[PDB]
């Protein structure tokens, strides 16, 4: 009794966040190839985010022979195909089948450094327009070659939120950041996984989610000398970069003996958030 | 084979300094205890890294192995081979203290990447006349870090004034004269006699 | 039944490196399953060594070409028990 | 040839990390049965093998932030139920490939010990676990 | 990553001071149940978890003027009655925040030991206490 | 006893001093030894023994 | 030559399972008839064989979910009727084949004894049965 | 497959509480009627089932403030009358649901035994009761 | 044994001497790392699970 | 399986709560419900 | 049934010709011990050198044999196809036989610098 | 193996070779103790232990 | 530890060296202390006690 199998890539998703990838003012999105590789070597999305399938999704994936693999910057799904070929799924797929994955957070400081107003809202991504009880606008999960970051366009509240959580059949303990839903056939050919005859596409679909970082005014407090000073413009919070402040002109009301002082960059553990400016307090 | 293994090891470290485009760092085989002796040897030691042998041990697990050879209907008898472990030091003696700490990082980086050395691996000059006895070898290098009591023992026999240093342990130099003691023929006739006791 | 369990054991390695570390884990998983089936009486043989075998690896089931292609070859044998169907009773008079 | 050293090794136990500090308790042992009848000209006993025994395995490693794997395995005990795992322990060569492998079936933890807290010394935190199991096979080829 | 050290810690026990010198005895242990019937082709036993056990916790600190907290807790024993407390022990990072926490329920003291008095040495006075309890949960996230 | 070991390797005449312990310098050449492709085909053969 | 051990065996009793933890009572016994007449030179009696007797057989094993067999056989008793069975007990070799066989005629359950319960007892629930029978034949060829 | 343990159980006896420390006596037994006639070729007897018997059931537990239940049930005896109850004993799984049930008909208290007292004895006060009944059915499905 | 350790780091030639042990010099920079406000509002939410 | 408790920044609180001085505690409980109606169905035994 | 056989060697007392036989016509052992031989050959390949830090690749011009104990010295620019700008500072190690690409034409051994 | 026992044929080995040896009649060099026949034969099997045999051979 | 003892009595500056252990030198002056004659007559006396 001989038994054989063959597996091929089905879908790729790119998971990024500026807090870990940018270097001070330098934007990851504008880096060259060597610069990009260098930053990626220190990044692992699992440091802050947890991703897993719903119970129904797991059941379906077993039935259709779909597997879930992960890498420090991405997720790849793979599918069993017929022996002798590259593009015919072993089991027939239908247009309205879908997979649902849930997002949750492990990093307690996510909300301090991530520039997104998540208060009382659900974050939702998909490749097909939903049917919800209240009027809303919709944009799909962005493709790998598109610009932009996660914003308010992906947030839901009230009845629309309630509806989506119920359809996904979520656990009473909640703790969900958001929901990702991918359909075999989406709202346009470039967002679909399969062709009209069920054949896998000949160009792997490649989707992206990218979070932006928060900026703030830095305030320096010197208790022994009894003086306070602030910077003139906001600077970004990053994990690994460094901004050098060394001119009197950089500050509002700089100290008499500025030349003998050193001004450290702030952490993202404590921050004041207001409707206008954000502030970071640093003690000398 | 003690001199030939250490001469091969000295060439591999000097080749690694060449690929990094460092033209000041060279390793020399001499003894560390004469750095400040001020008698005719110290002038060679200045502004260099020095490799030296500080101890010898014997491998115990291979001590009782036999070494006889059977061929045809004839046996030749030989003595068992001797196997030796070494303990080595790399001592940096540069003019600047900052330059010695840079050379010690390079030596630690080199043995992190390559730890096995064979007759096919290495780049020493085979044509050299002092190296005419070497045929086949294999040894490993392993980093050794001593406690404060052990450092007092080691530098107690080298003067009493330490230098920036790393310690390594070398495995299995084989020493064997391979000489014949005897030759005899094997058993070909068996006779059995029985009596009623 | 045996195939369902073994299949699940090897599917765990779909995108894993094809090397000695994998081959050892795959073999160990399969043998533990078969030992338990033997212990329960499913298989024939005085000791597991007589009930089944498993082979995985370069030089046993694979060559250089498989390493290049990305194949993993697993070979398994099993000693399976067969039923009696016909019982024949022979009668005679006792001599004495 | 060349003897093997015992400081390079790995453990596959169903967790995320495979690096440990020490392993002990990989033994095999058989009990003995003895007999003598009164007519024997030797005044000592004859010996047979009987029933077999296995000993517990201890694993030790360091304590790290956001790794509660030891306690997560121990928390699956519900009355007489537990999650039993296969355990594979290998001794590695210089190119990190297996040489001697110990294969363990039906393992579950029975003792989990945390670090002790001391103020005066400079020491890292070590956690330890003890495992019960139902058999061991050694492979060296 | 980076391993944790074990010299920075705190204890919340219902007293005034939280600084101690050493903590020991934070363990979990399950007893074992074994079985074999005579028809099995393996000649060893199968193993199950049974009943669970907890060990006593020891705390040590220095002796100070006007602090009789150890004796005040021990003096609440009246026949079968005692004041039972919750106990929280944390391992701290460099900015003094918890990383690994041990949570203990229903604790009461059973042994209080004073210092010994010696004339010749130079030594400070250490007092020690042993606690009985009814459960322990480890949190590291 | 430890001060006698430390100053025994530095001369034998002490000076006013403090001692510190530094944690975790990472040393790594980050060089590649090999490259291979992952498992994509599985074949199983069964026989009656 | 070596003697046989006593831990590898099986029992066929008309039930689903053949494994047991204990088997006892495989005995044979006869009565003695004594006689002396007054004129005998000896003051002792002469002895000859009387009637035959057999002992009851006890079987023990652990309890399992959904296995209610001991109770179902016992419950076949109806006034003077009962289901009688042929009981075969066998001591096994390394190939798991019979070596010594005990053949028992017409067995039926006299008594069934259930497991005792203890709040603090760590152990396996064991059940037992006692059987009446009409004869035993021993085969060892 | 693994056997059941014997420490997690409950008893329904018409009282406020269902926890006990010990339960024993859940036995079933029958008599044997023997026969032989003079012409039989065998010198042994033939056996058949007689009348049925049951053992008394013993229950033990600790004593508590204001729980006088054992005495109140016993005290319902009035010449030849007594309050009779249905007694249900059950062995539990990990969900605290029944697995094996012992059903007892018409129980009533024969004897109530109080705690002994010792000036130097460190222990729990234990009380016990012995019950008569008219039948036992065992369920394990 | 202790006198040999002490004079081993001071030269190796002793002098008439007495030894003393001083207790508790306090070293503290007394600098501020952070400032925050205390708890003044408590909210509790209950659900039926 | 009986209950849960959640307290803390990133679980029940945000930066705004730290600033205001709030502490948010979330609790869930699995509570047992009674039987009210017992229905007895009778029939003849077939045999 | 477990197989695992590379090959089979079968020797007859009397073979297809006198020089391959063990005995003479009258059963007498031959007066010259029969002496047979089996000899296996070794594989050859093209060596490829990969330098990731300098981002350059080069190959040898002709195949070399794989051996366990020998050594081949490559030290001329002319030995290589597209040799590096600073060839004089490089050392080129011999390959092992643990990994090799086998194709219908050439075999290849990849060596990292 | 069975035949070799019956005909008194032994199997010896060396680092580069295999030698078979046979019992002969006392007093001579070339007469096998037991008569050999033309169609008798010996079968030996080859198997590999070196996992890299196929790469270098 | 043994190398520190050995080179501690030879100066404190080691050289490349090997150590050997020699067995059984016999030292004996072979001089005579006394000469006597052996037993040649034995006498036994018994009494009733």
């Amino acid at each position: 009794m001989q038994v054989s199998s063959s597996f091929r890539s089905f879908l790729k998703l790119d998971i990024l966040h500026s807090y870990f990838l940018n270097d001070g003012e330098k934007d990851f999105s504008s880096m060259n190839e060597e610069e990009s590789k260098t930053q990626l070597k220190s990044y692992n999305w699992k440091d802050f985010l947890e991703i897993y399938p719903s119970q129904k999704t797991s059941h379906m994936m077993r039935g259709n022979k779909i597997f879930f693999k992960s890498f420090n910057d991405s997720i790849i799904l793979a599918i069993k195909v017929e022996s002798g070929t590259e593009n015919q799924p072993f089991n027939e797929l239908y247009e309205d089948e879908s997979m649902t994955f849930l997002l949750s957070l492990k990093d307690q400081y996510f909300g301090n450094y991530t520039d997104l107003d998540l208060a009382d809202q659900l974050l939702y991504f998909s490749n097909k327009t939903p049917v919800l009880p209240e009027a809303f606008t919709f944009k799909p999960i962005d493709r790998i070659n598109q610009s932009g970051t996660v914003g308010e366009e992906y947030l839901y509240e009230g009845e629309n939120k309630k509806h989506l959580l119920e359809e996904a059949h979520l656990n009473p303990g909640g703790g969900v950041l958001g929901i990702i839903q991918i359909y075999m056939k989406g709202d346009t050919p470039v967002l679909s996984l399969i062709n009209n005859d069920g054949t896998l596409k000949n160009s792997l679909p490649h989707f992206k989610i990218h979070f932006s970082n928060r900026k703030s005014t830095w305030k320096y407090i010197n208790l022994k000398d009894d003086f306070e000073t602030e910077t003139k413009k906001d600077y970004p919070l990053t994990k690994f970069g460094f901004i050098l402040l060394d001119k009197k002109s950089d500050f509002i009301s700089p100290p008499a003996h500025f030349e003998k002082y050193v001004f450290p960059n702030p952490d993202a553990r404590r921050i004041k958030i207001t409707p206008t400016k954000n502030y970071s307090e640093i003690f000398i | 084979m003690i001199f030939e293994v250490l001469k091969i090891l000295t060439d591999e470290v000097n080749q690694n300094f060449k690929g990094l485009e460092m033209e000041d760092s060279e390793v020399v085989l001499n003894n560390v205890a004469l750095i400040d002796s001020q008698q005719d040897v110290a002038t060679e030691l200045q502004n260099k890294v020095i490799l030296s042998m500080i101890n010898l041990r014997e491998e115990v697990t291979m001590k009782n192995f036999p070494n006889n050879v059977l061929e045809g209907t004839k046996v030749t008898y030989k003595n068992p081979k001797l196997n030796i472990n070494l303990f080595l030091i790399f001592c940096a003696n540069r003019t600047g203290y900052k330059k010695s700490l840079s050379d010690l990082s390079r030596i630690l980086e080199f043995f992190q990447h390559k730890s096995v050395f064979t007759q096919s691996n290495t780049s020493f000059d085979r044509d050299l006349e002092e190296m005419e006895n070497v045929k086949n070898f294999r040894f490993t290098m392993e980093l050794f870090t001593p406690t404060f009591e052990e450092l007092n023992y080691i530098w107690g026999t080298l003067g009493g004034r330490q230098y920036p240093s790393v310690f390594y342990k070398l495995n299995l130099i084989v020493i064997d004269r391979d000489a014949t003691t005897s030759e005899e023929g094997v058993i070909t006739n068996i006779h059995r006699n029985y009596e009623t006791l | 039944m045996a195939e369902e369990s073994i299949k699940k054991a090897t599917e765990q390695f779909v995108f894993e490196p094809n090397d000695g570390n994998t081959w050892v884990r795959v073999r160990a998983m399969i043998e533990n399953f078969l030992i338990l089936q033997w212990r329960a009486g499913a298989l024939a043989g005085a000791k597991p060594e007589h009930a089944f075998y498993v082979k995985v690896g370069l030089g046993q089931t694979m060559t250089a070409q498989d390493i290049l292609e990305g194949n993993m070859n697993v070979e398994i044998g099993l000693a399976v028990v067969r039923p009696a169907e016909f019982i024949i009773l022979k009668f005679s008079h006792k001599m004495q | 040839s060349y003897p093997l050293s015992k400081f390079h090794f790995s453990v596959e136990w169903g967790g995320t990390k495979i690096g440990f500090t020490e392993v002990s308790g990989l033994d095999l042992e058989t009990e003995i049965i003895e007999y003598r009848h009164g007519a024997s000209p030797e005044y000592s006993k004859i010996k047979m093998p009987g029933m077999q025994k296995f000993s517990n395995i201890t694993l030790k490693r360091g304590t790290f932030k956001s790794d509660n794997e030891y306690f997560q395995w121990y928390n699956t005990i519900n009355l007489n139920k537990v999650e039993r795992r296969d355990l594979t322990i290998s001794l590695l060569n210089e190119e990190h490939e297996p040489v001697v492998t110990w294969k363990v079936k039906n393992a579950w933890p029975l003792k989990v010990q945390s670090t002790d807290l001391k103020g005066d010394g400079n020491e890292v935190a070590i956690e330890s676990m003890e495992l019960a199991h139902e058999g061991l096979v050694i492979q060296n080829e």
